[PDB]
């Protein structure tokens, strides 16, 4: 079953600059990866969808890029509110699965 | 009017029911199959398409029982909805050809 | 009672025929050709529906000799019975738009 | 002359022009999305007219809704087309045969 | 005899020409591009037939310019011959349908 | 997205000596590979297309091999007008791409 790793675990970054988050596939997947958002007793919250594709209602500061078994989810200008657990998950083949998700760090 | 006319639409409305219900059915028996790909239903309405014209790309395709299944169906209706505007062109073709002779 | 729906029929059963001693023979000729992956009846029995209808997936293909002969047979037995059943179709709705006309 | 005749030339042209359409709206369409491979003009026209036959080899196919609208239309006009010769070929045939009979 | 069952036969003589022709022009074609794998004539006449058939499995396709223009020639010969036999096949139906009511 | 590797980046060689430039594909791309020369201060100069395909008006000099994932860029006899960084560049799958380059040094 398709493997996500998400490295590194945790990522650390000063106030208002550009982050990039990591996703590895152990297969290709063509853009079939998708991004979540998990605050501190939060629920998961979609950020990205097949790879770039925004979300409405999301800070345009978020954008996803990559394909194949390289995905990567960018915030420019990271603030405080964007401090928490990000996770990728491909809909490529069965079962869905999760990466074991970033940490972000301000 | 003419059957033949009647039955190329009868078969045209047929085979876009059957790519819809195949399309539903192909993710139902799909997913639970470790490595199935056709698990999503837009691609599994691209993949019905692709198989009811049999153009075959391979980029997509059942690896179950039942999804093979809906397969065949699906290859079928294709088949015989295609081949059967053939035959329906042909009705058409040779009734118009016997005017411009002597019938 | 008319010809082309019994060729027709002839060509549904004898195309079943085809496919089952098709999907047994295949195994028989691909084993023992490493490689190979047409090896196990069930798999090569959808192999052979696919063959027949011409989608082609790609996931699956005789890599011998005797394995590619078989698969002439499976195409040429599935097109030429597909074929028939639309010769089989024009007939039908020719001989029907006939009386719909003055014969 | 002969309707029929006239059909499958007027399909020929068209087919022509849906296949070099095709390799045109199919780059527009599938550049812009990662992965995507029918990205240049010669290769796709290459993949139109294996979209058009069906062969398909799976070397190329499109990945967006677009290019894959563009595929159905481009399957469509190559089915079509090629049946609507046969359908010509048969008016043909059965025109002919007419004569070695009494019509 | 009949014109329809002449061409058939014609259509099958000639379609074997062009399998042998294009085995051989296809490896002629295709050796000395690089990645090439249509480069053996055994093969060459496998992949020959899998497209007239259009069956396509991919295992094997043309990656040259001459190549691909030598495909299209087999795919075409493949699908107008066995389309030819269709409309051979449909002739003969209506031919005899013609008998069991009164003509 | 596909990933051009260039290594080395740097290429010691005596005048007229023979000379290959190395560009790795992080997948196959057949020979959807081109590259493209630029001395200081110039614009990039297609050199070879389709990995292999010699462009008009190049010496006769430059050659190109490869397919796949391992493509080679040769120059026989290097000579001070090749001095420059090489780059390769490939067509396969969307979008376009770039190696890091190689700079040729006599
Ligand atoms: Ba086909
Ligand atoms: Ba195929």
């Amino acid at each position: 079953d398709i493997l996500l790793t998400q490295s590194p675990a945790i990522l650390s970054v000063s106030p208002g600059e550009r982050v990039s988050f990591s996703c590895r596939a152990s297969q290709s997947i063509g853009t079939d990866i998708h991004w979540y958002q998990q605050r501190t007793n939060g629920s998961p919250r979609l950020l990205i969808k097949y790879a770039s594709e925004s979300i409405s209602g999301i800070p345009s500061r978020f954008s996803g890029s990559g394909s194949g078994t390289d995905f990567t989810l960018s915030i420019n200008s990271v603030e405080s509110e964007d401090i928490a657990n990000y996770y990728c998950q491909q809909s490529n083949r069965w079962p869905f699965t999760f990466g074991s998700g970033t940490k972000l760090e301000i | 009017s003419a059957l033949h006319w009647r039955a190329a639409g009868a078969a045209t409305v047929l085979l876009v029911i059957v790519l819809l219900a195949g399309s539903y059915l192909a993710v139902l028996a799909e997913r639970g199959a470790p490595g199935a790909q056709l698990i999503t239903y837009p691609r599994a309405l691209w993949w019905s398409v692709e198989t009811a014209t049999t153009v075959g790309y391979g980029d997509l395709y059942p690896v179950t029982l039942w999804g093979r299944c809906v397969a065949v169906v699906v290859m079928v209706a294709g088949i015989t909805s295609f081949g059967l505007v053939t035959a329906a062109l042909a009705t058409w073709f040779v009734g118009r050809e016997q005017e411009r002779r002597g019938h």
